[PDB]
């Protein structure tokens, strides 16, 4: 039930993981479930809090 | 390192599988892997060139994404993927072309260009598509202390040299008995010489030994041997080593009589074979040792009695040849062949941006200056530079 | 064209995948192919031969769908699978034979075969399996105009050619000077003959020059060196030029001094290699050029000075050889090569339907002189010849 | 037979591609058939060995499941992987080594070890996987009688046999005409002498005949010829037919003419090729025929006065030769070839532990009287070992 | 690696700060780096040994914890701690002399006995404590491959070498001009002596000079530099240079002139010093050369009147001398000192257990023969076996 918790948690459609702000202009993805979705699928680069 | 490979066979994957009308079924897995390689490979900056001529350049990834939606394939989805393939494989070469032109004389195992630094991180191991090729592979069993291997068609493992060593020898160079060989490529012709056909040494029979030792460890070798050697069986005028004498070779090929190979490792006898011609092999052996006699025929014909007076003045001298050529062979280290062509790539690689010479390899990639002093530093340079030959012979065809 | 390499492979895949014992997922993407491929390709009739002793068939394809099982395959199922395969690849076979042996000088890029043809439209696009192979990917890059290129090891690609230079005569015949040369196969061999020892050409050194042209160019080529003529180097009587007369020939081989090979690029100069043997690298050429020098020896033991006199009259002449040999390149233009039997295939298909000499390929398809009068649209038609060959050896081992 | 090679089909894929990062979506047929292998392969116990010097070892399976939950392959995922398939790799090799070197002569296509008869029984067939190499694809389509395929680069297939015959002979051997040919490898070297130049011979032409019959069937092969033969032309100091005596030669080479080469299927004429050097291909033979011409010269010069008197002396014989060499070939049997190491493979394992050996396989596996006489059984038992030797060299290098 | 220094150093401080009456806020971080130890290695099993001759040992990690009150540590506690400290002190010797007595041919930086490997696992890493000493710190920057640094009292870098050479020479062995020098360890002794007192030679001076490249780049580099040889300056019988008899040297000691030390790099002339002695400093340099004067005495007295008489007939010759001593040096490669014992203890464990010589090290593990030819390989064996001998020395004095 520990090793995976993180599939668990995160297929929840309720809450989420974070807020990444970069005030840098990106743009966004494109996906199958979501059509035209604001979605970081990965978090290197920044600062964690 | 493993990090581009995984990268090359996704590139080769989707620009090749990714065709009109294809079902999408069939490359499901395929699409999902390149979307998560392209979300792993945005928003990164990566630089290559800087030393010797190879041209600086820059790239940024800001990419979009694949849809996961149509039913069948259309012309557009192909375009737009061909307009994100085309980047990434200029990357790849690029990246490959820049870590070919640097070396480091320590720890070979590592990278050594900036690209190839910034994937060893553990955030961009997230692709990692196979390692079904062969070289792939064998770095990873590299990678963790473990046997390798690899398999051969004629590798040119001997040292290149050309030299003859006399038993006796005079100054006017007209009785002379000794052995002349030539170790060029994957083929060894050795001949021994005597200018009396031992009329006067003991049992008229004359005993010939040569020694050639080998840097690595072949195994499970097929190899050919035959009688009579090419090379010497023709005159020849051969100068000495002491730089001002001259002497003439007249070859008759006698019939050789007791032929014996010896394959030897770490000084101990492995495989043995005497009279025995064809095609043989020997499991694992380190270095070859050749024996054989020189045999007077005792019964003779007028035509051959004239052939090999009684006396000093001779008109004909005598002599027998072996030639032993490696076909097959499976070996533990990287070695350059005549089936391939990675260090030729590598070569062509070096010279086209006009690299100065480095400080480990020899200069103009000769082959036989890096053989002749090979060492296990070199061994591990030579081994990454050819995985990422390899990797590069896969995008550009 | 394509179509016929997406059957090829995917009968590969359905007679070596489709075995008792396997898990149903393992065979979902063939199973869902296979079921496509029945679906489009019922009702369209075809017709193979019509031309030469190949038999005129003809094929309606009257097969239902696979079915399927949750845990494992059924016998009953694999072998009515394996009938509509046996169907399959006797159509495939054939059509590949029809395809062998039609040409014609206009550009052969389009199909010739109706079979093809008829097969190559927009209605039967849906059956695209994949494109993983060697031929097939270079096929699909030249139709876009890219970097193209083969994988050759030992390329046979120089002309028969047997011919010898002279730089002085004499009606008489017992004063030559020239270069002999025989280029054959992978494996060039340059001789350098003179039969007055240089006693009278200045500096005591006599000069060959050699030169032969490539048609189409090399990249990444390896090629080994070797000082010496294993092959000319035997006592001749050889014909003269006149056609009715001979003249004798006898050599003796001294070590070749000053031994330049070149490597240039529309007459400019790209490789240069200095007193070099062995397994060396070009990085790009398409001409040969081979300059070496035949030097007197600056002392003359007995041996030496009974052949090599200030007088007139010679009986044992001097040559110096130099052997050349390409071992493995990669050509941008497809060239028959003796790593694989696409060339025996091709021959064979050929010449089982006698089929006479076409207004392209030379009689017999013989290679010399195909490759003698080598011209782009030849080279389109040999690339679709190969490719057609190759997608037929997949199915028929 | 298939399921040893489904299992070391599916340790390499293991190996290969359970690497820590990679998507699921990639492997999950992979998974889902190793764990169905691992039920299915436990409670079982095999006892391998015990012929010869091979250790006796012992096997018995009990693991639990693997995990299919994670979507990102992490350290403990992999770690267990490869410490089950560290277990597996010794398990398949020991197996194969041991089944490997024991032989029969009756049913030679059957399992002949315990471990092998034990796993192809019916429960463990739900293991079978792919049959993706070429070697036991043709395995199973010669086991249902289908066509026979194999592609070989320069195979050993002529035996080694150097014998010679002379037409014309004297007690003293001091005018001869007769035939020397060096069959050896892949390389057909015939050359024919006539000591008077055919003075007493009609026509001034004498013909010289020989006749190569191949031990199998050939399809499809590629033959260099170059006119010249490269061994019979150096001064030699040859023992006679009787053993008695030896005799002298002093050949000197003219180039044939009429050079006639045909390959016979069944005894009947296939293909003809006539003074056509260079590169020649043929469809399907069994035996090469070849037929050559020696012409006196019509008229000399006074370099040639000397070399063909027609005197009673002879001390120089005009001689003649062809070079014939495959540089590739298909076969419907099984035979050494030179791009692989099979045979050297099946020499290495059967010589590391000596097994006794009976009138099954020729003493030490020596391929030249394996071809010499060749018998079905002795096919079939040399397939299933290389068959055997291919899976073995999948796993372990 | 860096978990066998961090066993070691809590072993240590475990072992030499738990004393009976100490108060807890000393040992706080260490009884929960103890307890955390024990917590993670229990239940596990290791083998080590069975090579030579080591016997194979089994340990089970089995232990309690360390109580968390107490403020005031009583003598039970100290016994209850020094049972598993004595445990873990046993095995981490056993495991360390095993690993020192093994070696590989390549990748010899990481670890090649099976405890070291299974010790590289991932669940391990939790006991990483720190890093203090030199060894360990090197080595873990090096795993980042940033700049090295060693500190070394009186290394021992020169190889013996105890060669002359003779500029002028004859087969009487009565009038010489040379130098003689020694390399042995940091001490350079070079001396340059003459037989005609410069009589002949013009202006009076008879130019000196030596070379001696060191095999590795130093920095900061103290050298004491004297005018006066102590070795070259009694009477000598000496071999000849290729040695037929011995020839006698009979030296006096003159002042030198103009005496220059100059320290290069890759043929950079970094510093210079012009008639100093003393000490000197070299920033970085990896060779040597001197260059000293012999000058005539332009005035004499009676004695050295009667010295040198000016005809061919030398009673006395004439030598100057010059020397250098390394003081301290720092290398950025692993080397064997004067101080530090390390290559002691390595040699000790080998010929305590007398394992077999591995072809990467010379046998006995001798420093000349080794410094002979220092390759990169032997480099990284000899630093993962010094490392090892400084994390050895921290528990076993």
């Amino acid at each position: 039930i520990l090793m995976a918790m993180d599939q668990i948690e995160r297929a929840s459609d309720k809450i989420a993981q974070g807020v990444i702000i970069a005030y840098r202009d990106m743009q966004l993805e494109r996906d199958e479930m979501y059509g035209y979705v604001n979605i970081a699928r990965n978090l290197d680069g920044f600062q964690q809090i | 390192m493993d990090v581009l490979y995984s990268l090359s066979k996704t590139l080769k994957d989707a620009r090749d599988k990714i065709v009109e009308g294809t079902l999408y079924s069939n490359v499901s897995d395929l699409i999902q892997q390149f979307n998560q390689m392209i979300i792993t490979m945005n928003g990164n900056e990566f630089q290559t060139g800087g030393i010797g001529n190879l041209p600086i350049r820059n790239w940024n990834f800001n990419f979009g994404l694949l849809g996961t939606t149509l039913l069948n394939l259309d012309a557009n989805y192909v375009e737009t993927a061909r307009n994100t393939i085309d980047y990434f494989v200029d990357f790849v070469d690029n990246v490959c072309m820049d870590e070919m032109v640097r070396e480091s004389q320590r720890n070979g195992i590592a990278p050594q260009s900036d690209s190839l630094r910034k994937l060893s991180a553990i955030k961009f191991k997230r692709i990692n598509f196979d390692n079904s090729s062969e070289y792939i592979e064998n770095w990873n069993l590299q990678n963790r202390r473990q046997r390798t291997g690899f398999t051969f068609h004629k590798p040119n493992i001997f040292p290149y040299s050309a030299s003859f060593t006399l038993n006796r020898s005079q100054p006017a160079h007209d009785n002379l008995m000794g052995t002349m060989w030539l170790n060029a490529g994957s083929e060894i012709q050795v001949a021994g010489f005597d200018y009396s056909c031992a009329i006067n040494a003991p049992a008229n029979i004359q005993q010939f030994e040569h020694i050639v030792p080998l840097r690595r460890v072949l195994t499970t070798a097929t190899i050919t041997l035959l009688p009579d050697a090419e090379r010497f069986s023709f005159p020849r005028v051969i100068n000495s080593a002491d730089g001002a004498t001259t002497w003439f070779f007249n070859p008759v090929i006698l019939r050789p009589n007791n032929v014996e190979v010896e394959f030897l490792l770490n000084g101990q006898i492995i495989n043995t074979y005497q009279a025995r011609f064809g095609t043989i092999v020997a499991r694992n052996f380190d270095t070859i040792r050749l024996s054989f006699q020189l045999m007077r025929p005792p019964n003779m014909t007028p035509a051959v009695a004239v052939l090999f007076p009684n006396a000093q003045p001779f008109e004909h001298h005598a002599t027998v040849g072996l030639t032993l050529r490696i076909e097959s062979a499976v070996c533990e280290s990287v070695l350059a062949d005549a089936s391939e062509t990675l260090l030729a790539n590598v070569t062509s690689v070096r010279q086209e941006y006009a690299i100065p010479v480095g400080p480990v390899f020899p200069p103009g990639m000769n082959w036989t200056d890096l053989i002749t002093n090979y060492s296990p530093s070199r061994e591990d340079n030579l081994q990454r530079v050819f995985t990422v030959a390899s990797i590069r012979s896969m995008l550009i065809k």
